[PDB]
């Protein structure tokens, strides 16, 4: 967390109050109690491990290893919030601009492009599988180039991103980000341009 | 300990095959698999836990949930015979 | 794909895997299968001894 | 509404009771049939769900059910 | 898109001194002499040949039958 | 602006004298730096770097 | 019912019956838009 | 020393060289050169549910704006022709796919994977690097 005085003093204060948990299985354990209650142990601790893992600050990985890394940018934060207690530095002030990011349209459509294709490995998947199963094994291994070709079904990709494009209704929640352009003259086609 | 699994109207029939191929790849402690046509929409899935369903049941088509309880094999004799 | 009349095992091929003959009645309206019958309770239940496919009331 | 397209499109009313006879009639073939208990239980809830959105579908503490496109449907 | 025939305000036609203003207020003589030799007192009538732009030369490239 | 290459940046400030956050706690005395917005070292001077 | 056209493209002649046309196109270049012209009957137009 | 006309000078020549819509244009030709190479390798591969069976994705690239002419073949298109035939501007998409049995890859398959929509005068449409002349003769 720090080296302040007064940092190290509430943390100690925190910690006469955390002596209760004792390991880190324990604190598993209570994140698997807290978030699948009346499953078994093993269930949620696992499922609670899996939410440590890529719930918890995946901007620093989602690897088992990244423990350390993670609870420092945690101890980070904490520190932040108690200076911001203790009136060593003011508010965020979010209004201002170097908190704010522009989405550009290569983003987005980075995005859209990752929803779709994720829809077509799943349809692929579900191709291949349905395919080996119905025909047969030998067919699949004996022409492994037709076996891939004839299973893709790029319509799937083509619809979901044009009309994504064209109603301007996002994945994720985001409407409206695509408009149909002004063309009244030059100076609203060029206004609606940089928008 | 028999769990009954929820499907689509249709695709029962292949989703007891997908199932069946899905098994092999993680090589998972499941039993049998029983989809009689009495049943629209529902399969029966021999397990040991609850778990070991829910890790098999994760990325297979058409399948939406698995049914909360253990249902008694004493309920199933005259769907088999 | 098809089914014996007297095994009612469904075959995805000619030959049935357990019955020499290639008597196949196809009538398989049901579906059962099982991965293991030396631990299965309903292949015990059923009497069935080889891992695979079945069908009941063909 | 006949659409331009030359198919009927159906008012949400209409497409939620075709589900709730659907449910209704699947209940009643399995009750007929000697269903397990659990399936019998899952088809109840389940058709109270449909019913439950079909009176009302901003009703809190459920998911509203959505049209083909994606939208909330506009119920009673 | 072309000039026009003539001054909308007093209605002196002024459509044929365009491209005389033009051709020698390019060539370097005092666009307000050039204006005064070519007759044009009213500043009504001056306004249309210096806010004019020529602009049928580059719609005519796109023909429609 | 549009991204450059994080690894590149991050590679190029690491040798200009930061020390590795694994190696060092953040002393009061000692600079924090952060790179698009994640803590990756501690210098001496800020001003200088 | 026979009638002429106008390709979009080369602005050529193209004469063809759009009820029984299936491939409909410009044979000089394989153009898909064509006009149709402009009628040879004098047409009045009030001068105000 | 220098006035602000001076200023105005050099400040012209920012909207000459860069021009008004580079917003879109930089962000677009970046997502081609990258994003879609990035997304790829974010998936890795199919992992069918065969035995001793999996592909492993490889490199994807980008065609030319084209449409697939129903009674016959790709054809190159341009904008004033998708504008009028009410049709998509977009190019098709080839990613490599890379077999793998038995745990060892063998020669790649390139397939079609579907079509991207083309933002005009990007560096993969048309338009791009045409004269005046030319974008005239275009429509
Ligand atoms: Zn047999
Ligand atoms: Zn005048
Ligand atoms: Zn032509």
């Amino acid at each position: 967390v720090g080296n302040d005085p007064e940092v190290q003093q509430i943390m100690f204060d925190n910690l006469e109050d955390a002596s209760d948990i004792t390991t880190q299985q324990e604190a598993l354990e209570f994140i698997g109690k807290l978030v699948a209650p009346g499953q078994a142990r093993e269930y949620r601790l696992k499922r609670a491990e899996y939410v440590i893992d890529n719930n918890l600050l995946p901007h620093m990985g989602v690897s088992p290893e990244d423990r350390i890394k993670k609870a420092y940018y945690l101890g980070m934060m904490a520190l932040k919030v108690i200076e911001l207690s203790l009136g060593r530095r003011p508010e965020d002030d979010k209004d201002h601009y170097a908190n704010k990011r522009l989405r550009l349209a290569g983003d987005l459509l980075k995005d859209l492009f990752r929803v779709a294709f994720s829809q077509l490995v799943k349809d692929i998947q579900y191709q291949m599988t349905k395919t080996y199963q119905r025909k047969g094994d030998k067919y699949t291994f004996g022409n492994i180039h037709r076996f891939i070709r004839n299973s893709i079904r790029p319509d799937v990709l083509t619809e979901r991103i044009e009309h994504a494009l064209a109603t301007g209704a996002w994945p994720g929640g985001r409407t409206g980000v695509s408009q149909l352009l002004d063309r009244t003259n030059y100076m609203s086609t060029l206004s609606h341009l940089r928008r | 300990k028999i769990f009954a699994v929820r499907v689509t109207h249709g695709q029962e029939e292949t989703t007891a095959k997908l199932i069946y191929s899905k098994v092999r790849t993680y090589n998972l402690p499941i039993y049998a698999i029983l989809a009689p046509s009495r049943v629209k929409g529902y399969i029966f899935v021999e397990a040991p836990n609850k778990g070991v369903v829910d890790e098999a049941i994760r990325g297979i088509r058409h399948a939406r949930g698995v049914l909360p309880g253990e249902v008694p094999f004493k309920e199933i004799e005259h769907f088999l015979e | 794909e098809k089914a014996c009349r007297h095994c009612h095992y469904i075959t995805s091929e000619d030959r049935c895997p357990v019955c020499g003959s290639r008597d196949l009645s196809e009538e398989w309206f049901d579906l059962v299968i099982i991965v293991d019958v030396e631990n299965s309770e309903i292949a015990k239940k059923i009497g069935a001894k080889v891992p695979g496919k079945y069908a009941i009331r063909v | 509404i006949t659409l331009e397209t030359g198919i009927r499109a159906e008012d949400d009313l209409t497409h939620k009771l075709v589900d709730i006879i659907r449910i209704n009639n699947r209940l009643k073939q399995n009750i007929e049939a000697g269903a397990p208990q659990l399936i019998i239980e899952d088809l109840w809830d389940l058709l109270q769900y449909h019913v439950t959105t079909y009176i009302n579908n901003e009703a809190p503490g459920v998911p509203p059910a959505k049209h083909k496109s994606g939208r909330p449907l506009k119920t009673l | 898109m072309i000039v026009p025939v003539r001054c909308f305000t007093c209605g002196k036609v002024i459509g044929d001194k365009y491209y005389e203003f033009k051709r020698r207020v390019e060539a370097g003589e005092d666009p307000e002499k050039v204006l005064d030799d070519l007759g044009l007192e009213r500043y009504c009538c001056r306004r249309m040949l210096l806010s004019h732009v020529e602009l049928i030369d580059d719609i005519m490239h796109y023909r429609v039958y | 602006t549009t991204a450059v290459p994080e690894e590149e940046i991050r590679e190029y400030l690491m040798s200009l004298g930061i020390v590795p956050i694994e190696v060092r706690r953040p002393d009061p005395t000692l600079w924090r730096v952060y790179l698009n917005g994640v803590l990756i070292g501690t210098i001496e001077d800020g001003k200088a770097l | 019912v026979e009638a002429v056209y106008r390709c979009f493209k080369c602005g050529r002649e193209v004469k063809l019956d759009l009820s029984i046309t299936r491939d409909l196109r410009c044979p000089y270049c394989g153009s898909k838009i064509l006009y149709k012209p402009r009628p040879k009957v004098p047409r009045r137009v009030k001068a105000i | 020393d220098v006035t602000p006309d001076d200023l105005w000078i050099v400040m012209e020549s920012y909207w000459q060289e860069k021009g008004l819509v580079r917003q879109h244009l930089d962000s677009y030709n970046a997502f081609i050169e990258r994003g879609l190479q990035e997304v790829v390798n974010e998936f890795g591969g199919i992992k069918p549910d065969i035995p001793d069976f999996e592909v492993k994705f490889g490199k994807i690239r980008v065609g030319e704006p084209e449409f697939q002419e129903p009674h016959g073949q790709r054809k190159p298109l341009y904008p004033m022709d998708a504008r009028i035939r009410n049709l998509t501007y977009a190019a098709p998409l080839y990613l490599e796919m890379i077999p793998v049995i038995k745990g060892v890859e063998q020669d790649p398959v390139e397939v079609r994977i579907g079509e991207l929509p083309i933002m005009l005068k990007s560096k993969v449409c048309r338009l791009y690097g045409l004269s005046d002349e030319e974008l005239i003769k275009l429509g």
